RNA sequence: GGCGAGCCCGAGGGGCUCUCGCUUCUGGCGCCAAGCGCCCGCCCGGCCGGGCGCGACCCGCUCCGGGGACAGUGCCAGGU
RNA sequence: CUGUUUAAUUAAAACAAAGCAUCGCGAAGGCCCGCGGCGGGUGUUGACGCGAUGUGAUUUCUGCCCAGUGCUCUGAAUGU
RNA sequence: AGCGCCGUUCCGAAGGGACGGGCGAUGGCCUCCGUUGCCCUCGGCCGAUCGAAAGGGAGUCGGGUUCAGAUCCCCGAAUC
């Protein structure tokens, strides 16, 4: 109140320094970091075949939220509960004298080859495929062989996201080939749109040329020269 | 995280002190060079001894690694008397020459009666 | 046979420049913000005699838009600078002597020195002392221009590069003979080894494709073409005429 | 089951699918160094028939010459 | 954004189309934010000590420009 | 002209030299080196510069030949 | 191919430092100092290292002393 003014800064040019501002644009990236950003906006300017542009079109989050909440209780055992499965069942046998307590297990196959082996043999209900898989030579012949095979096969985004239910890093593919009692019902549910998706519409998502997209400034450019165009015309 | 300076740098990481599992080497090193090891001789030449009524001061021959401190520490921790200073040069023979003058309440005849020479 | 003088050149064993008394590159500001979207005021310190160099050679001082610090740098000063003149630098940049600003500000007929052939590497042509370019023929789309160098090649470049108003200064230098044979020996001890210069025919056999023989004659033709190899370019190299000389020149 | 798909689809190698991984990691691996550890094979079943098992002690380098 | 000028209809207004802008007599000085607005421990409605945003617009896929499917590099062929 | 040279036979009329000319080149360039990379040198340079020669102060002069031999420019102009 | 060569800022994540503040720990006279860990703020290096017994480089002069030392030993007076 007594003397408290106002002191402000003038930042024109020709005078009183810059601020410090964001620079996010502007830094001298490393060479990975560089590689990096160049290599998805090559995979952006490059015509990509239809083999592979068949990723980036994916399953979204509600559905693929409620395939995982169907996957999450068909949990392979790791390490600690395949040894308390193992000394268990030895106790429980060694104990009551049984033959064959084990009713069955219904549970989930992992890894490529588990997966291929049974759409070769129909042995397979529901093939999970993740997205993104970066030598793509792993997974591209799936879809065209789950499409002649008849199994509907659905991509989902995140490879690690496979990896949290199967207590690895990377999974890749997931099977479904047995089923519960309660879960027949959602399975169907969810089989019903998968189908929807990516199997009846193989032939439409083959023929798509993926990418094939310009750098917005080059975009915006000859937007620019369009309404020159339009400013000749008209 | 607001990056002001164009330029990118490392962050500033964790760098562990060593602890090893095990000593490398099962002991120290023993000091081959102690106090019986550091002073050879003394000299008993006539202008060394010259030196030893004129100047209060006593002649050494002193193995070539040791320095002045060294001496310094050596001659009290022998004959029990103080150490003015010391001046040492190489002898062109090869070994190391060492002057120590005493402290003025000592006596460079009653040393040299007590260690011999 | 043995190598001859030419050759000896790409070794650079004695053939350096004489590079330790000289003070520096005599460049432009580095192109940045305040300079394409403005102007910003210099002050000259002092000029100086770079050393194997005809230009004399401005101390010329700014103000860092970025961190507080004067930067200093090095400009061919144009003729007719002095210390206390300010120099104003930058895209609206009003025209005088020594104001360095872009060739698309400038009308048709300014006389340039010191400019950039592309735009952003900080003063290639037109650099010697007491030479200029002109600046004709501007396309307002396509931004480029046309510049009559000085020799007389017209040249066509892009709009976005800059260049200081004015000549470089010390002209005229050609003008009083050295008439001793020690000044042009300091003059070439400034610059490099390259005095002494013996006549091809002068010298034996072996050490040139000329001489030998039992009068100094050259024996063979003295106009050599281009596609010949490395050690025989010695006399005129592809002359497209010689003699002397008629008209201008004309060559398109 | 699967590598078998594996090498037959990098068997054709001049087809439109494959030559346009072929160009990218070319490109890829260009703007790289000339000696670095790759962390993982990208040809997994040529490089499982030549030895590679993967566990723990099975090193892959990426290198790079020039022709001629 | 009008302290602007514009080129129009127009009663204000429209953005039709834009121009960019906060330093030109002077051998000076300029950083580490003033002010604003929210939130805490702190003294019965107060005092001391801290933090966050606006000041400094947002979004976006290459640091910015200039070339460019050429020049260059590899191999092959013929002149010199 | 001063200068320099064949140390261990030459001191010169030789050599350079200022001056006079001539030619290439606007940097993706000239002239070079390099076994190799756009690696070096001229270049911390830019035609009053760099590179390659001829002649040899000043004064007065620079005649005549494109047949040969070179060099260069031109056009798929049309034979090989 | 290769012992290696080129290269000295060029195609590089090339600073292990400090100021204060906060949280935490340890120890001494746990008054209060001294360490250590984490976090915030700041910090162009035109680059490791080498290169001069004539360049740069703070600070010593006098007297005496031996068969041989001397601005070094002694005596006395100073300085960084
Ligand atoms: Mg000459
Ligand atoms: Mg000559
Ligand atoms: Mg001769
Ligand atoms: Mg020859
Ligand atoms: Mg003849
Ligand atoms: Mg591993
Ligand atoms: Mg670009
Ligand atoms: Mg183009
Ligand atoms: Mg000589
Ligand atoms: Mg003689
Ligand atoms: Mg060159
Ligand atoms: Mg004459
Ligand atoms: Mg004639
Ligand atoms: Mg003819
Ligand atoms: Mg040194
Ligand atoms: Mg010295
Ligand atoms: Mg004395
Ligand atoms: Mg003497």
């Amino acid at each position: 109140n007594p003397l408290f003014e106002k002191r402000p800064k003038n930042f024109g040019i020709g005078q009183d320094i810059q601020p410090k501002r964001d620079l996010t644009r502007f830094v001298k990236w490393p060479r990975y970091i560089r590689l990096q950003r160049q290599r998805a906006i090559l995979y952006k300017r490059l015509k990509v075949p239809p083999a592979i542009n068949q990723f980036t079109q994916a399953l979204d989050r509600q559905t693929a939220t409620q395939l995982l909440k169907l996957a999450h209780k068909y949990r392979p055992e790791t390490k600690q509960e395949k040894k308390q499965r193992l000394l268990a069942r030895a106790e429980k046998k060694a104990a009551g004298k049984g033959d064959v307590p084990t009713k069955r297990p219904p549970v989930l196959r992992a890894g490529v080859n588990t997966v291929t082996t049974l759409v070769e043999n129909k042995k397979a209900q529901l093939v999970v495929i993740a997205h993104d898989v970066d030598p793509i030579e792993l997974v591209v012949f799936l879809p065209a062989l789950c499409r002649k095979m008849g199994v509907p096969y659905c991509i989902i985004k995140g490879k690690a996201r496979l990896g949290r239910l199967v207590h690895r890093k990377t999974c890749t593919t997931v099977a479904f080939t047995q089923v519960n009692s309660e879960d027949k019902g959602a399975l169907a549910k969810l089989v019903e749109a998968i189908r929807t998706n990516y199997n009846d519409r193989y032939d439409e998502i083959r023929r798509h040329w993926g990418g094939n997209v310009l750098g917005p400034k080059s975009v915006a450019r000859i937007a620019k020269l369009e309404k020159a165009k339009a400013k000749e015309l008209a | 995280k607001i990056r002001t300076s164009p330029t990118f740098r490392r962050p500033k990481t964790l760098r562990l002190r060593r602890q090893p599992k095990y000593p490398r080497k099962s002991a120290p090193r023993r000091n081959k060079l102690d106090h019986y090891a550091i002073i050879k001789f003394p000299l008993t030449t006539e202008s060394a001894m010259k030196k030893i009524e004129d100047n209060n001061t006593l002649v050494f021959i002193v193995d070539v690694k040791a320095n002045k401190h060294q001496i310094k520490q050596a001659v009290k921790k022998l004959y029990d008397i103080d150490v003015a200073k010391v001046n040492t040069l190489i002898r062109p023979d090869g070994e190391k020459k060492a002057y120590v003058r005493l402290a003025p309440d000592y006596d460079a005849l009653d040393v040299a009666n007590k260690i011999g020479i | 046979g043995r190598v001859i003088r030419g050759q000896r050149k790409g070794a650079g064993s004695v053939f350096r420049a004489h590079v330790k008394h000289r003070k520096g590159a005599a460049r432009l500001r580095a192109v940045d913000f305040a300079e394409r979207h403005g102007y910003i005021k210099g002050i000259v310190k002092d000029i100086i005699h770079d050393p194997g160099r005809g230009a004399p050679l401005a101390k010329v001082v700014f103000r860092d838009p970025y961190r507080f610090k004067k930067r200093t740098e090095l400009f061919i000063a144009a003729e007719g600078i002095h210390t206390g003149q300010f120099v104003y630098c930058g895209k609206k940049a009003q025209l005088n002597i020594g104001n360095v600003l872009p060739v698309g500000t400038m009308p048709e007929g300014t006389i340039v020195c010191c400019l950039e052939e592309k735009p952003g590497d900080r003063g290639k042509l037109a650099r010697a002392s007491g030479n200029y370019a002109t600046v004709i023929s501007h396309n307002p789309e396509t931004k480029k221009t046309r510049v009559k160098l000085p020799s007389g090649s017209k040249k066509v470049i892009s709009s976005a590069n800059r260049a200081v108003v004015g000549v470089v200064a010390g002209g005229g230098r050609i003008d009083k003979p050295i008439l001793k044979a020690g000044r042009a020996y300091h003059k070439y001890k400034a610059k490099r080894n390259c005095w002494p210069r013996v006549r091809g025919v002068a010298m034996n056999p072996v050490e040139h494709p000329f001489g030998g023989g039992n009068h100094q004659h050259i024996g063979k033709p003295s106009t050599i073409r281009r596609d010949a190899p490395a050690g025989r370019k010695v006399g005129l190299i592809a002359a497209r005429r010689t003699g002397r000389l008629r008209g201008t020149k004309t060559v398109q | 089951g699967a590598y078998k798909y594996i090498q037959e689809l990098w068997r054709k190698k001049q087809s439109d699918v494959m030559r346009f991984l072929l160009r990218v990691r070319c490109w890829q691996y260009r703007q790289l160094s000339a000696l670095h550890r790759a962390p993982r094979p990208t040809r997994p079943d040529k490089a499982r028939r030549l030895g590679y098992k993967a566990k723990q002690g099975y090193v892959i380098y990426r290198i790079r010459v020039r022709r001629g």
